[PDB]
């Protein structure tokens, strides 16, 4: 056969089972008691916008008495109105508050007042993947292959807590001071066990079966593993047009075109994880998550190493020191106002 | 010819 090797990777399989039965059990003692109200505003100085997106915007903060310093995602609680606004603003706080991954960002404190919501989490001076990415073009096979390896390890562990990411892309994907990921924004995620229904994510992401409106599961994210890692080694996405419509065209017919430079262990792969049909899909099959970690474009990846960060990353970003804020670009700044009358209060009761 | 900026991800499409 292909292993003359196997049993090392079965002992490396029962090993994995072994770590996410643990990891289901610390999961779910967080997830039945989250914390709640564990700081407030007048106790950071708040410095840079870091970026923004719906409902508000995530700023570098500073400590007061520590003088550590922190990523401040806050949302206008007058901005959260749909009704899978809201309901998605707390899955991400319940979500974030119980996971504990070595590429996942650490929720350390969150609050409320009466118009904004709060969640201080640590700061990743690294910037995001997606300006770096737009700056060097694409990244090589290899480079691709070590950040790869760190997301479908992420959903490996994501989905054994029946959890789904959602919104996968370069954009919410940070660079840590040893040139790993952290996977930050949480606002799509959920826990679903089966199938779910919200018409949500990102254009150029979208599984075909969510355009479709169908009931969908957790292949969704493997899926959009797929786009991530063509987007990475080619510098732009399969799907690619200037109109949400256009794209979803795309997507659901079954094509995608790859550069001439792809070599043809990752077309190969890309085909299998860019597989409208679910009962083809890498990730989706018998197999699970292991089609993809045995797949021949991983054959040089050491699963274990990864996860342990015992590998050489292909680019350490530059750091001038705690607080810089070099690698993230510059984003319009608005005076945060806290109104004298709470709003929205029972919608964000739990939060 | 495909958009180039950041992407908001659509909470109810
Ligand atoms: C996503 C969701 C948001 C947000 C900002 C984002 C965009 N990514 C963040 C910016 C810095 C890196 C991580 O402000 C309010 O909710």
């Amino acid at each position: 056969g292909h292993m003359g090797a196997a049993a090392k990777k079965g002992s490396e399989q029962e090993s994995v089972k072994e770590f996410l039965a643990k990891a289901k059990e610390e999961f779910l003692k967080k997830w039945e008691s989250p914390s709640q109200n564990t700081a407030q505003l007048d106790h950071f100085d708040r410095i840079k916008t870091l970026g923004t997106g719906s409902f508000g915007r995530v700023m570098l903060v500073k400590h007061k008495e520590t003088g550590n310093h922190y990523a401040m995602k806050i949302l206008d609680k007058q901005k959260v109105v749909k009704l899978k606004q809201i309901e998605h603003t707390l899955n991400e706080k319940r979500i974030l508050q119980a996971v504990n991954f070595p590429f996942l960002v650490k929720l350390e404190f969150s609050f409320k007042d009466n118009s904004n919501l709060y969640m201080v989490m640590e700061y990743v001076p690294g910037g995001e993947m997606f300006s770096h990415l737009r700056r060097i073009g694409r990244f090589s096979e290899p480079h691709a292959r070590f950040y790869a390896a760190q997301i479908v390890l992420t959903f490996e562990y994501l989905h054994s807590l029946d959890l789904i990411y959602r919104d996968l892309k370069p954009e919410n994907l940070l660079i840590d001071q040893q040139g790993y990921i952290q996977v930050t924004d949480f606002g799509f995620a959920k826990r679903v066990k089966g199938r779910t229904w919200t018409l949500c994510g990102t254009p150029e992401y979208l599984a075909p079966e969510i355009i479709l409106s169908k009931g969908y599961n957790k292949a969704v994210d493997w899926w959009a593993l797929g786009v991530l890692i063509y987007e990475m080694a080619a510098g732009y996405p399969p799907f690619f047009a200037d109109q949400p419509i256009q794209i979803y065209e795309k997507i659901v017919s079954g094509k995608v075109r790859f550069p001439s430079h792809f070599s043809s262990d990752l077309k190969d792969l890309l085909r299998n994880l860019l597989q409208v049909d679910l009962t083809k899909r890498f990730g989706n099959l018998k197999n699970g998550v292991n089609d993809i970690k045995n797949h021949k474009w991983f054959a040089t990846t050491d699963w274990i190493a990864i996860y342990q960060r015992k590998v050489e990353a292909p680019f350490i970003p530059k750091f001038k020191g705690p607080g810089d804020t070099s690698n993230f670009d510059d984003y319009e700044e608005e005076e945060i106002r806290v109104s004298i009358n709470e709003k929205c209060g029972k919608e964000f009761t739990e939060f | 010819a495909g958009r180039t900026g950041r992407r908001q991800a659509i909470h109810d499409i």
